Order: structure tokens, then C-alpha cells, then sequence
DNA sequence: ATCATACTAAACGTAGACAAGTTGGCCTGATGTATATATCTGACACGTGCCTGGAGACTAGGGAGTAATCCCCTTGGCGGTTAAAACGCGGGGGACAGCGCGTACGTGCGTTTAAGCGGTGCTAGAGCTGTCTACGACCAATTGATTCCCTGGTATCAGCAAGTACAGTGCCCTGCTGACAGAGCAGGAGACACAA
DNA sequence: TTGTGTCTCCTGCTCTGTCAGCAGGGCACTGTACTTGCTGATACCAGGGAATCAATTGGTCGTAGACAGCTCTAGCACCGCTTAAACGCACGTACGCGCTGTCCCCCGCGTTTTAACCGCCAAGGGGATTACTCCCTAGTCTCCAGGCACGTGTCAGATATATACATCAGGCCAACTTGTCTACGTTTAGTATGAT
């Protein structure tokens, strides 16, 4: 048999490829925006669940990951983090 | 006959050990807490506060304050001063991570 | 019911008080206004989480647990208030 | 009165022996002086500032220590035996061939 | 041009005479309150003093060099 | 009858980030019991938005460097160079990525 | 079948401090899918433990300082003064606690042997 | 008519423990406060290590042993010791009784 | 098999290079011990760290991974193998 | 006469060219060696990945890089341009180490 | 004939010419870095097979939203007390600047060392799959531990008045020195008065 | 009537008194924190009770993981050769540290202003609790295509070589200032000439 592991690298890679066409990147690069991708979700989700718990929820909706992001991220980072999540959502809602 | 006067640095290290045995707070409390709700009103108008979330954020302060002071001390008796200096601060901030 | 300047209510003998607590000797004329300015960002920062966490829970008050779980996400972890 | 003709040396060295144990402290010599010279009663601080240069700046004086504290207020000076006598024969006032260490 | 430094040196120790020699940063600033480029002429003082000791005119009190303080001479 | 096409929920969001995969790791990694429906998308939004800025300044900084591939190095400066990313990543070490060249004034040559 | 007198779980473990409400918060904790029997003893344990250190340091600071009654500025002074608490609640601030009294060396006075009236330089 | 939901502390425990340790001394209340936040601080640290030491290893259940080394993670040297030597005593004990 | 004083393999020329990366323009003769024993301490915890994680695993070898949850752990994320 | 730099000068060059490099500036083996040895203090025949040593070496050079410039901020503060081991004692005590 | 007085020569004092020391700026050689061009190789990017994990469809039930109510804690106001802050002023000593020096550290060269690379060989141990059994989830009924409130009683703590102990500051005596001034006494020369 | 011995004045060395300053220390006075005692306030503790809610016991059932066995990956050991880095030493300078001096900044203390603190009262805003309901997310089954492993081509970065250019450091020329020597003016000695 062969093993079966896991990344973020072909949605990387996509991003990449939208912000410059013609720029690759190198695997140490991507191994690198891996552990970032995994970094940040391990610092959101985690206070999504301490946001969740500390109102007696038992749900993670967008409204915690919303106050996770603003709590986190910096001002500007933070501003446009939650327009570009705010959209994302809408759009899934109304395409749904 | 002329009046009864300390030198300098006598009453200093006095109000240093009568502020290190004690536990008080040292800040007023009633600017502090007309601070703290100028503060909070640019994040949030009309914002009520718990006497008790005043009186954290007046102990977690002042506690800030006191570290940072230790800090600042030990970075001017680095340079050979007695005086704590602003650029003390700075480099203590600098340092610790927070500029 | 509007406040204006109250960082000046922090006064120079308070300053004076929390330096000799941390056992400061001597201090310069200048260090008032740094003081100031150092508290005023770490103020902003806390009562910035503090509000935050009072939004999320759509209340208007700002309770003690808030500013605790302010102080905690600074690392700054706080006995005596709860939590 | 007038001013004795002695000098502040011999006057010392007088004061010094005088003593049932051959030694005297400066307030001791000041009780003499004051008993036996009635003259020396004004210039007060003039006489007192000499006799002291003359005592720290003549080499036929040593000081001794005082072993339990004494009453204190002052040390306690021994004259040196090796200089003898220098006043004799009349000449009180400029004595000849100074004693010294070197 | 004017005098050579050693005179303005002389006449600057000996204005005041204090008890104590005058100082280097004494006798500095009063070579300014009478006129001169001591801006670009530190070394030129500093080997006039050094001069003036060695020909004995003037004696060092306690430092060394042109530091401490400088009085007139015995004569 | 038969079923509709699948669609991915990236691509109704319009993300390219996986919602399936965000929203499996959120079910699977004991975050809550349990998991709206958009906490997927938004938390996939982000992060595509995060990883976007971060390539952006990192191809920058190899453009500038006159090279086509991405190396820890043109992270490392785009990184530090921006302040909001430099205070969002200040305690993070990036394997073979350097320092942001700079000298104290005080130890430059006195000219 | 009649049921055997209940003995708690802290009862069967020794212990002070509960084990059966620690392992209800380690459930609701949402930590993991599932929690073992032992896990809650054995944290039961440790916190008591460590509750049981703090204390001792705390009422020997108290005593010290002729008091009866624990207060913050005890908890302060048994925690730093210890330096493995020191180091496990470096990054915490104890409420009333005030500051271990410590003055640097070259602060304190410069003994002089002269008793003359001090004058400005 | 109108109840106060009751709140939970470990009030009771601290005092069994502490007149364990001096059986004359008091605490206060506000120590008592600040011993319940240091019993909650410290509970959620070893909780959270010992679910990231299990996330880890790829296991849905927390056992004894990651508290084990979540103690021996967590604490530094003499308490981590004696920490670990408290906890298999009580665990052992508990299986014993049981 | 043993070992024994490989703390000096950290030559004085390493240490140099590390303090040239860092801005240092002139280093004093004593800087180089120090800095053996600021590394040796802190390898001691990143190393203890990682064995226990690799003990737990019931593992013999020490993986990419065991470090770099040690680093996280510690306060100093690294990023580039891996997590 | 042959030429001779002043002092300070390959310093500045020295600083220069290792800030704009990546490479790890210790050697590998003796690292390694030390790994090995200060491991064998915890758990004996204990066994490394090559990449656990790397990752271990990164992460040593970026902290010891990190440290060296508190500790140049500590010796400029002092009106200094050496550092001295003060100064690392004073950058380690308000890092809070 | 003998003297002083003026012209000239040589000693003495002072102003100016000469040569030596110091500083600044420009030119030239050496050296490291930066740039340009050719070769090549292995690391990236793209293509194919597949399999497992995400999407579609449906149901169940309980978590979350909303409305009503209550009473608790926040806000605001008033007045008096006095503790703290603000201001002013004298002056001590500490920060800062300048100079000196000596030795610790930087640069450079020759020799020694072992790190680095490549290749070979072996095997401890990571990594996976398959069994199956003990362990943990779940539910219902029992009950007992934990919380809240009230009462009586107590210990403890806080505040104020009085005495004590410790320590800080500086008077005032005593001791030591540089420098200016002044009495004694040895030795040499003018005046007094004697011997021949 | 004069040479000569002794008396008395003039000279200078030796030693002393005196003005002022600085420094060492015994001990008096002052101030402030600590200790003791008492009074009043309140915060803790113990007992009792009711509420309540959740921990325990007993039983069933599903699957997480311990254990066994196999594959083959990569961690470890060794050897040989090349050469880049490390080490040791020589030489010089510039940087750290000590010392001195000064004068402005902050400390200490007295007096006035002021706004904090306490106690009390009142109103009502919003947090907390309770009940109902509905629709959103977990659970289950089916199915297929998205992402991952493997394989292969090629061109972007690495290496090597050559050439250019910027920078560093030393040497030398030119300008400013000071030490040493020399010539003009003043004054005294030598010789010619006028006065008496």
C-alpha cells in the first residue's frame, strides 16, 4: 500500500496563480504556507470554541469566527478579513 | 536655629519601602474610572461598566505599570544612572516585545 | 457626559507612587508624559478586547469576566475577579 | 597682665611633665593653662588655633590611642623621649637645633 | 593672528586665582568670554598647557595632563 | 430519481480554500459539539484572504529580487517588512528565511 | 437486588477535591471524544496537590507576618518567593498582591566616614 | 418565583485542604477567590495540553497518560515529580478500592 | 559511544557569525561562554520537551514534529517542517 | 606595506554579507554531536530524524539571532559598542528568562 | 697740565626673519562587491490512475431565538470633610562632557583539523493492517453532596493614643598643612677708648 | 700723638606664631516607623434547614485501541579524499573605563487650592430567568470526482569565469601657527678734543 497525507498546497498554489500569473513558488515556500495556513487556523478555531463556551453555546457560527477574526488579526488585517468573510458567506447563502 | 530637612534620596528609599510593603492602589480611583470610560467610548457609546471590571482593569494597570518600572529601573542602572530616563522605557518596551 | 482629557487625572504624585513601588530612586522630569502615553496604549488595548467580548455577547455592560478574558488573551492572566 | 615668655612648646612640654603620670590631653592642658595664666583668658580662638598647629606640625609630640574608649572627646599626645631637653638654661623662647625625625 | 596662546593662558589663570587651580573647562570658557576660536584650537590649548607645565610657569594641582586644575606658579 | 451534479461548497462560496475540508477539521478537532453551516465558509474566506496578502508581498519581494520562484527568504521579508503581518506573526520562526538587513547608526562609520 | 451504599469517587481515591466534578468538566470541556476513568483521579490529584503546596507556602508566609487569616499579599509572597510557583505563574498577577520588597544594591546609601553638613559640589 | 442559578467553586475543598495543611490558620475571601481562579487556570492548562497531546497521537480518549505527561509538560522539575507521584498514588489507590 | 564536551564545538568563529547576523559590530572575549551556556540551556528545554512528546508516542525516534510542538509549546513557533 | 584594514571595517563587511544570507552558520556535525549529548541526558539510544536535528538548529541560530540584538540595543543603550556578558544578562532578565 | 664731554665700539634689550611642527584635502593603488555571459542539472510543473472523503437527499430532536417579567446593580445627585494634588523655592549631587591610558579585541597570515561529500552496508524501528476484547458512552432510578439563607456567637482586623527604638543629619572638637609674618642668636664691621 | 683690642650696630639663618582651609569622628538632637494597649466594627465560621441537582449504581452495547505480525524506510556506522573552516600567533589602535569638573534638574519641604472620598437617597436600565416553539445541524446511506501518489520533461537557479566600479586606506602637497636666531635701538667703555 502507499500512505495518504494531506495539505493546503494546491489551494496555495491557486491563490498564488490568481495573485501572480507567472511567479511558482518552491516546496520550502509551500511547506512554510502550510504550517502558516494550519497556524492560523489552529488560532482562530481555538478562539472560536473559548468565544463559544464562555456564552453557554454549544455551536461555532459565523458570528464566533467574525469576533475571533477581529480579536486576532490587527486593525486593517482584521477590517478586510471580516468583509472578505462576510461576503464569502453571503454569496454561499444566496448561491445555496 | 534652622528647621529639620533630609537629603535627597533619604525620603526616596523610604517611600520605597512603605509602597513595597503595602498592597493599596496607588492610583485614584475616580480619574481612573472617568479614564477608562473615555477610553471605551470610542469603541462603544453608552457603555456600561461593573464596578468590578473597573476596578480589574485599575489592578491589572497598575500591576503593568509597577513591572514596567522594574523593568526601566534595571535598564538605567545598566547604563550606570540612578535616573530612570525615557529612553529607559523605551528600551525596556523595545526589549519586552512591545514597540 | 462626554469626557475630554482625563490622562492628565493620571497625576504626577501617582506616577511617582507605582515608580517607587517598583523601586525607582530617581526620576526624570520626562518620564510623566511617557507614563502616560505607555498607559494609555495598554488601556486602549484591554478595554479594545474587553468591548469586543461585550459585543459578542450583545450586552451593553461591560461585566468583570470581559476585562479577565481580555487580560488572559494578553497573556496577562489576572487572580482575584473570577474566571 | 602680660603675655608669659614662654613658648607654646616649652609651655606644653611643662604641662605634660607637670602631670603625676607624665601625660596630659588637650583639655587637660587647657584646665592648666587656664588655672595658671589668667593672661590667656582672651584671644581665645587664637591661641587655641596655635597651640593646635604646634601640636600637629611639631615632631617632639606622638599621639597614643586610648585602649577601653576612655572618656573620649579627643586622643591623648605622648612627648618624645628622645628629644630630651630643649628649653634648658633659660631659653624659653627660640630653642636651638630643633629635635626631628630625619 | 594676536598673541600666542600661552600669554592668552596665562592672563586667563591669572584673572581669577582662585584658591584652587582653574579648571581646563574654567580657563576654556573664559579664553571664549575673551575672544577666540577654541572650537578648532582644543589641540593648540591642550599643547600650550602641556608647554607651560613643563617650563614650570604654571603647576597641576591634581590631574593629569590637561585634565584637573591649574594655578600660577611659587614666583 | 437521479442526483444533481455535486458542487463543490467552495465553489458556491467562491472561495478556492476547501469549505469541505475547514468543516471537517472543525468537527474533528474538539472545537465545539457543534458546527453552523457558514462558520465553514467564513473561517475558509479568511484564511484564503490571509494566504493571498501574504503571497502577494511575497512575490513582490522576489520580483524585486529578480527571481520567478518563492523562496523562505522573500517570506521572511514580506513578512517583517509589512507591520500588520510583522505584529500579527512577531513570535513565528521561518525555516532558512533571514534577518531584515539593518545596522545601528551608531556603529556606522564616522564620517 | 439492593443497591450498595454509595461511596464517592474522591472517597475511593483519598482525595479533597472532587473527582466526579472534574470529570463532568473534563466532558463538557469539549478536550476529547472521550475521557477515561482515570484521567479525572489523576487531575484531581495534581490540582490538589499543587492547592495543598500553595496553601502551606501561604500560611507560613501568614504566620511570618503574625496574621491568622491568608490574604492576597500572602499568596503573592508565597508565590514568588518559591521559584518553581515563580516560574509556573511568572505571567500572572495576583489581585491585592503587591510586589516582593527588593531594592537595588547601588540605590542604598553611600556610607562616608565625614559627619560634616552635605554641601553642592 | 424567581431563582439564582447556583454557581459551582472549589470554596469547600480549598478549606478541606487547607486545614489539612494548618488546622489553625484562616482565609480570607478574597483569597479564597483567588485560589478558585488558580485551581480553574491551572485545570484548564493540564485539560488543554493533555487534548493537544491526544490530537496529536491520532486518539479520541484522554487516559491517565496524557494527564501524565501533560503534568510533566506543564510543571517545572520538583513539581512535575511530585505531581506524577501523587497521581499514579491516587489512581492506583482508586483501582485498588474500586 | 559516549559523550562528552561537544558544547565546544560551538567554536568561537559560530558564535561570531551568529553575533555578525545579529548586528554586532564589536564582541567581547567573554561573550563566548555565555553564549554556550544561554544554548546549552535552551537546547536542554526544547530537547526535554520533544523526548517527552517522543515518549508518550511510545516512540524511539526523536521526529520533525516532537520539536516543533516543543518550540510552539515553549513560545517559539517554527515554521517550515511540518504541523 | 602589505594592506591592512582598520578595525571595524570587515566587521561592518562581515554583518553585511551574513544578514542578507540564509544559510544555518553553524556547523552541522558538532551540532548534531551536542544534540545527541544533551539528549542522552533524558532517554538512553535515543534515535533522531534528520529533520528533528534541522529543525533544532533553526530554531537555536534564530533565537541566539534574536538574542545577540537585545543584547547590541542593551550595549548602544549603555554608550557602548562592545556587548559584554552584562548585557545578555540584562536583555535574558527583561525577556523574562 | 688735568678734567669732562662727544664720537665710536661693544654689551644689553627688544622686534622681526627664518625654519620646524600641525592640520586639512586631493590623488592613487588594493580590494571587495556587483554585474555580465555560458553551461548544466535537478527541482519544479504538468499529466495519469484511483480511492476515499465530500456532496445529495432525508429525518429527528434539541439548541437557540423571542417574549415577558423582575429585581438587582448601575448611574446620577447632594453635601461635608480633609486627603491629596498643585505650586513655589532653595540647593545638593548626579548626569553629562572632556581628557588620559593601556590593554583587549580586530585584522591578517600560516598551519592544523575535521567538516563535508560520496559511496557501501546493515538493521532498528516506524508505519501499516487485522482481531477482538475491555473500556467508555448512554439511560433510569436513587440519594446525598453542594449551595443558599438565616442566626448567634466569636475572632479578627482597623483605627487611635502613647511609648520606644532605630536611624539620619550635623554641631563642634580635634588633627593636619600651606603660607604669611616675626622674635633669637651666630658672625662680620664701625665706633670707643687704651698702651707706648 | 697713633695702632690696636673690645663694645655695639648691621647682616642673615633658625626657629616660632598665626590665618585660613580641609577632614575624621564622638555624640546630641530630630524624625519616623514599630510595638503595645484599648475600643468598636465586621468578616469569618458553625449549626440548622430547605432546595436541587447532579454524582453514584446497575445494566447494555458499540468501537478504540492494545496486541501480533509483516514490510521496507531511513537512521546509523564506516571509509576515503578534498579543502574550507578553525586555531594559534603577531601587531597595533581605538575603545572601555577611571578621574575631574560643572551646573542644571530633581528632591525635600511649606503653603494653598481642589477635587477625591464617604454617606445617603432615588430611579430605572438592563442582565437573568422562564416558557414556548421552530428550524438548523448531527446522523445515515449512496455515490462519484477531487485530491494525492507516482512518473516524466525542461528551464531557472547554481556554478564558473571574466570585467567594472565603489570604497578604504595611505601618502604627499599646501596652509596656519610657534620656537629659534638675528638686526636696530639704548646704554656704557675707550679715545680725541674743548674747557679751565
Amino acid at each position: 500500500k502507499r500512505s495518504r497525507k494531506e495539505s493546503y498546497s494546491i489551494y496555495v498554489y491557486k491563490v498564488l496563480k490568481q495573485v501572480h500569473p507567472d511567479t511558482g513558488i518552491s516546496s520550502k515556500a509551500m511547506g512554510i504556507m502550510n504550517s502558516f495556513v494550519n497556524d492560523i487556523f489552529e488560532r482562530i478555531a481555538g478562539e472560536a470554541s473559548r468565544l463559544a463556551h464562555y456564552n453557554k453555546r454549544s455551536t461555532i457560527t459565523s458570528r464566533e469566527i467574525q469576533t475571533a477574526v477581529r480579536l486576532l488579526l490587527p486593525g486593517e488585517l482584521a477590517k478586510h478579513a471580516v468583509s472578505e468573510g462576510t461576503k464569502a458567506v453571503t454569496k454561499y447563502t444566496s448561491a445555496k | 536655629k534652622k528647621p529639620h530637612r533630609y537629603r535627597p534620596g533619604t525620603v526616596a528609599l523610604r517611600e520605597i519601602r512603605r509602597y513595597q510593603k503595602s498592597t493599596e492602589l496607588l492610583i485614584r480611583k475616580l480619574p481612573f474610572q472617568r479614564l477608562v470610560r473615555e477610553i471605551a467610548q470610542d469603541f462603544k457609546t453608552d457603555l456600561r461598566f461593573q464596578s468590578s471590571a473597573v476596578m480589574a482593569l485599575q489592578e491589572a494597570c497598575e500591576a503593568y505599570l509597577v513591572g514596567l518600572f522594574e523593568d526601566t529601573n534595571l535598564c538605567a542602572i545598566h547604563a550606570k544612572r540612578v535616573t530612570i530616563m525615557p529612553k529607559d522605557i523605551q528600551l525596556a518596551r523595545r526589549i519586552r516585545g512591545e514597540r | 457626559k462626554v469626557l475630554r482629557d482625563n490622562i492628565q487625572g493620571i497625576t504626577k504624585p501617582a506616577i511617582r507612587r507605582l515608580a517607587r513601588r517598583g523601586g525607582v530612586k530617581r526620576i526624570s522630569g520626562l518620564i510623566y508624559e511617557e507614563t502616560r502615553g505607555v498607559l494609555k496604549v495598554f488601556l486602549e488595548n484591554v478595554i479594545r478586547d474587553a468591548v469586543t467580548y461585550t459585543e459578542h455577547a450583545k450586552r451593553k455592560t461591560v461585566t468583570a469576566m470581559d476585562v479577565v478574558y481580555a487580560l488572559k488573551r494578553q497573556g496577562r492572566t489576572l487572580y482575584g475577579f473570577g474566571g | 597682665h602680660a603675655k608669659p615668655p614662654y613658648s607654646y612648646i616649652s609651655l606644653i612640654t611643662m604641662a605634660i611633665q607637670q602631670a603625676p603620670s607624665k601625660m596630659l590631653t588637650l583639655s587637660e592642658i587647657y584646665q592648666w593653662i587656664m588655672d595658671l595664666f589668667p593672661y590667656y583668658r582672651q584671644n581665645q580662638q587664637r591661641w587655641q588655633n596655635s597651640i593646635r598647629h604646634s601640636l600637629s606640625f611639631n615632631d617632639c609630640f606622638v599621639k597614643v590611642a586610648r585602649s577601653p574608649d576612655k572618656p573620649g572627646k579627643g586622643s591623648y599626645w605622648t612627648l618624645h623621649p628622645d628629644s630630651g631637653n630643649m628649653f634648658e638654661n633659660g631659653c624659653y623662647l627660640r630653642r636651638q637645633k630643633r629635635f626631628k625625625c630625619e | 593672528s594676536g598673541p600666542p596662546v600661552s600669554e592668552l593662558i596665562t592672563k586667563a589663570v591669572a584673572a581669577s586665582k582662585e584658591r584652587s587651580g582653574v579648571s581646563l573647562a574654567a580657563l576654556k570658557k573664559a579664553l571664549a568670554a575673551a575672544g577666540y576660536d577654541v572650537e578648532k584650537n582644543n589641540s593648540r590649548i591642550k599643547l600650550g598647557l602641556k608647554s607651560l607645565v613643563s617650563k614650570g610657569t604654571l603647576v597641576q594641582t591634581k590631574g593629569t595632563g590637561a585634565s584637573g586644575s591649574f594655578k600660577l606658579n611659587k614666583k | 430519481k437521479a442526483r444533481a451534479k455535486a458542487k463543490t461548497r467552495s465553489s458556491r462560496a467562491g472561495l478556492q480554500f476547501p469549505v469541505g475540508r475547514v468543516h471537517r477539521l472543525l468537527r474533528k478537532g474538539n472545537y465545539s459539539e457543534r458546527v453552523g453551516a457558514g462558520a465553514p465558509v467564513y473561517l475558509a474566506a479568511v484564511l484564503e484572504y490571509l494566504t493571498a496578502e501574504i503571497l502577494e508581498l511575497a512575490g513582490n519581494a522576489a520580483r524585486d529580487n529578480k527571481k520567478t520562484r518563492i523562496i523562505p527568504r522573500h517570506l521572511q521579508l514580506a513578512i517583517r517588512n509589512d507591520e500588520e503581518l510583522n505584529k500579527l506573526l512577531g513570535r513565528v520562526t521561518i525555516a532558512q528565511g533571514g534577518v531584515l538587513p539593518n545596522i545601528q547608526a551608531v556603529l556606522l562609520p564616522k564620517k
